[PDB]
């Protein structure tokens, strides 16, 4: 039999987007050398070794 | 200087362990090649030079 009716649903329309950028940094080369950071609060004292990876 | 002081030494900061860095170490100990003083021998000199270690 014909029908008339189907059930298509609801109408939602999909929307993509893409956002693209292009970057040049800098980067030094830092030695690996070792800081003391002191207590404060709730961060005990440490010891921090620097790197040069950005 | 390959794996650093303790965690409460006073001088934990100047050494830096390349186990964990990764940094170049200088090394200091050469090897020495050595003949006898005959300046001040009395009686029979051995006179021989050096050996030829090259």
């Amino acid at each position: 039999a014909t029908a008339i009716l189907r059930p298509i649903g609801l109408h939602v329309e999909k929307f993509q987007q893409t956002y693209r950028k292009k970057w040049r940094f800098l980067t030094s080369a830092n030695a690996n050398v070792i800081l003391a950071e002191a207590a404060s609060g709730e961060r005990p004292a440490r010891w921090a070794l620097t790197t040069g990876m950005a | 200087a390959m794996y650093g002081y303790d965690n409460d030494s006073a001088d934990f900061a100047k050494k830096p362990p390349a186990d964990a860095t990764g940094a170049e170490i200088y090394l200091q100990d050469y090897l020495t090649i050595y003949t006898n003083d005959a300046r001040a021998t009395t009686g029979t000199k051995i006179l021989a030079g050096f050996p030829p270690y090259k």
